[PDB]
């Protein structure tokens, strides 16, 4: 039955016109503490349907300050344990506001220091090289952001990285269903990016 | 002064005026940013040629700017041409360049009328990618309407946000190279003053028309805490009521968004103080000095660290402004 | 309960009662400390023998303690015998020991009367230097009147401040040796709770009689911010009005002294916070972690550093109190 | 005339029944900023009449945070310059509250650390050894404190060190005269310390 569930989720992801390589989960709801079991379900659903990377984000840093409780919940819902832990660590990133603007600033400090050390010229800094300095260096930008809650804002989520990201909004993550999550994927799959053309 | 061509308008109707007075009792946006999308789909919908859609889209910009003024919203930013749009067909790109040549150039001829109403026109982008003549028309309009205060239109042309952010870093890098900056002076606040939009507060609202739910490399830094409104209407069909709905969305978000914006700013200042205290501590345990003395050495060194930083920043900004003002055309 | 022999008193006269009501409208001291000086000069002045001066001096202590109670001043500390006084002649030292044997011992026999009025008697000093029998009488009186709340007399006997301070450090050193303390836990606040006087707030007033203008190794730590009053009167001649004058001196100093006391305490806490932040910073740049993270690592480590310190202190104090209570006699 | 002034001050100090080896100047006045020229005069007077050490103290740390201005003023009023500077540094200490209780705490921390390192026993700490740890280790305790201003308090001045110190009070240091200063010395010279006897 475990192999049956895996096959269904794989068929589901494979059936869509396209799947996000990298999905962001933005939790805006502040009235209630976030539900870690619901977030973990979303993350496991992404992995099960074929999405490579999932970033979990809240403007207050709640997830970043409860990283271990979130991983434990994610690992629990999947059911060598070391291999599963390493896999979750490679796929899941737990972000907070400092991962956006404050990290662009960190990259600019690093570059300016290289200018100060006569290693680089100001004209060396272009868009590509700025992205190389950006702490998300080896990772693809988020294709899809699922925003939960009533705030119509990205609330500081990876400003540099969401230049082309599709933003689908859901009212709440609190008792999220697989159908609600897959509906969002269907919406993303139907998007057409013309890239300026 | 009747009406300029960038452009003038009539007063609000009775129903529009009534609703305006109602929402003006609550928080109002000071700055709205528009992604003017859907011109071509609108042309296909109305069986008109693509150039007619873009020209109608310009008319709607002039109409929408009038609505904003009639609502007391005195700063507007619009996405008129993305760097990515250079990938469109020569026939369409030329049609857009010719429109810009025609709407600019009409800005002159309508001078004095812009000075009579204090209309500041700013054009933001990597403008060296535009045809030279269009650049000179742009520069004249920007130079003519500088020092105007009553309202502000920012036309993002040959613009992307990533190009803007990397230019802001380049400007700070030049500062370090020139000796006006130390690498440790780089900050979110300083980067903000190096953007093309550095004379504008961040948008209260970001509106994108047509059904697209993405930012498309527009004001990514500036709109991190902005109310985002995605409306299905095609841009040339924009109405006062679409604008009204967006302002309504902003008012419903305003209390949460304000608190989050305020909490973010307090947390950044808190962490900046922690970082500066740690710097002062490291310099103090290097050497033989202490950190908890009656002499208040830590506190004197913390004040000098921050004062020298602010002095170096003020000098860099002044030099940046002098370089930016320096222009043949 | 009429009157004990340590000792009881009549009510205030009309003029004393009137002036008392006047000064009780302003700040009143909660704790007064007396250096009872000039007994021998008084004996020579009255052509009485030295032992008669000291016995009269005890009578004045009982009278002065009654005045304090009638004024609502419920805690008094007195310098009855300094360690240095052991250098006096055997005839005089024995006379003082016999007085103490006689005034104690009369504390018993007057039990129940002490319990009826809630009189707590504490005797502070390096009491192992006193004759064994005097120690046992002292211990009985202290043990009997413990758990009494209405008023407090601290008799400093075979006491010096330097011996008290070094004992407080010894107690903290024992704490470290026992594993109840870390050396970094030692603090001004902790040292305070290791003094003989740790059940008393610091004196509001320190009074020394006769013309001497020095502290003579009395409550040096405790009186650093106390109003100091030096009065020429010889101790056996002390009157209500000398006491009144001293309280008046305290009221005139009170606003400045309070602010200075408060400014000192805020500055100590400020520097303690700076020191703890620097500790957390050093532990954080050791290893690879950072100090300005959204994870608030610095803030979690700062809270744990201070909570573990407070937990270790509370455990040490409880063990110190158990050791101090442990006494055959 | 310079040699004449020196001889007079020497005769003045030598004429007293006794002179303090170490004098403390406690400034309690907070309404006006302390007058550095007046403090410097007092210090020079002490040195001129034969007093070895002078400690300058205020509860706010004003003197400790203006150490150089005070030395400069002291050196000015004396009139190799290096020798005079070294002499003032050996005789003058500028103190603040941290030099009292906070330094007793520092000594107790140092001792407890030695207990922790098995180098010392708690019973090793006696009065003499505590004084050895006390940052005033090689210096004599203050014989005389001159307190200026209207506050009847030592305001945290060297609590451990003033066990036997004579405390003479003057209303103000603001235009202090040599006669007023010498009057205090005459008062100290007339004091009799019986040391418990
Ligand atoms: C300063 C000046 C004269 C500016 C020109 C006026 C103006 C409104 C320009 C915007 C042109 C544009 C790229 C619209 C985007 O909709 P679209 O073309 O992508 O339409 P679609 O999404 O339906 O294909
Ligand atoms: C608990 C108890 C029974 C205490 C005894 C009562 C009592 C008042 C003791 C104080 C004795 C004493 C050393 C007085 C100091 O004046 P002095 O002797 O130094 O006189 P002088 O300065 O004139 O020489
Ligand atoms: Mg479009
Ligand atoms: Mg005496």
């Amino acid at each position: 039955a475990a192999a049956h569930h895996r096959m269904r989720w794989r068929a589901d992801g494979r059936s869509l016109e396209k799947l996000p390589v990298h999905m962001g989960l933005v939790i805006t709801e502040v009235e209630q503490e976030p539900s870690f079991s619901d977030i973990a379900s979303l993350v496991v659903w992404c992995m099960a349907v074929g999405i490579s990377y999932i970033s979990v984000y809240d403007h207050q840093g709640i997830f970043k300050r409860n990283n271990s409780r979130l991983m434990d919940e994610i690992l629990k819902q999947q059911q060598d344990k070391d291999d599963q832990v390493l896999n979750c660590h490679l796929a899941v990133k737990v972000l907070s506001p400092e991962d956006g603007k404050a990290d662009i600033v960190r990259a600019a400090q690093d570059f300016c220091q290289l200018v100060a050390q006569k290693q680089k010229r100001p004209t060396d800094l272009d868009v590509d090289t700025l992205a190389s300095l950006l702490s998300s260096n080896g990772c693809p930008d988020p294709d899809l952001v699922l925003k939960f809650g009533p705030v119509d804002s990205t609330l500081g989520f990876l400003p540099w990285h969401i230049r082309l990201t599709e933003i689908v909004s859901l009212p709440s993550h609190l008792n999220i269903s697989y159908e609600d999550f897959f509906s969002a994927l269907r919406q993303y799959a139907a998007c057409e990016q013309r890239l300026g053309k | 002064g009747s009406g300029m061509s960038w452009i003038k308008e009539g007063e609000l109707s009775l129903w529009e005026r009534f609703c305006a007075n109602i929402i003006k009792a609550g928080p109002m946006p000071k700055h709205i940013a528009f992604i003017m999308d859907g011109n071509r789909r609108y042309a296909k919908k109305c069986q008109v040629e693509r150039q007619e859609g873009h020209s109608q889209g310009f008319n709607k910009l002039a109409e929408t700017l009038r609505w904003c003024l009639n609502l007391g919203i005195l700063e507007v930013t619009v996405y008129a041409f993305s760097i990515e749009n250079f990938k469109r067909s020569k026939s369409e790109v030329d049609g857009l360049m010719d429109l810009a040549r025609q709407k600019f150039s009409r800005l002159m001829e309508e001078k004095e009328k812009l000075q009579k109403h204090g209309v500041c026109i700013r054009v933001l982008g990597d403008l060296h990618l535009l045809p030279l003549d269009l650049q000179e028309l742009i520069a004249q309009a920007v130079q003519a309407t500088k020092n105007y205060n009553k309202c502000f239109l920012n036309v993002c042309f040959a613009y992307t946000s990533r190009h803007e952010i990397s230019n802001a870093v380049r400007e700070m890098a030049w500062g370090v190279e020139q000796g006006l900056l130390d690498p440790s002076d780089i900050s979110e606040s300083l980067l903000d003053k190096c953007l093309y939009t550095n004379r504008s507060p961040h948008p209260d609202i970001l509106i994108r028309t047509s059904g697209e739910v993405r930012l498309s490399d527009f004001l990514l830094w500036q709109t991190s805490h902005s109310c985002l409104v995605f409306q299905p209407v095609l841009w040339p069909e924009y109405t006062f009521w679409n604008l009204f709905e967006a302002i309504l969305q902003f008012q419903m978000n305003h209390s949460v968004l304000q608190k989050a914006r305020d909490m973010y700013a307090e947390e950044r200042k808190r962490q900046q103080l922690e970082r500066d205290q740690a710097t002062v501590t490291e310099q103090l345990l290097r050497e033989g000095l202490q950190a908890s003395g009656d002499a208040q050495l830590r506190r004197t060194r913390l004040h000098k660290l921050s004062a020298r930083r602010e002095e170096r920043v003020q000098g860099f900004l002044q030099a940046l402004e002098l370089k930016r003002a320096d222009w043949l055309a």
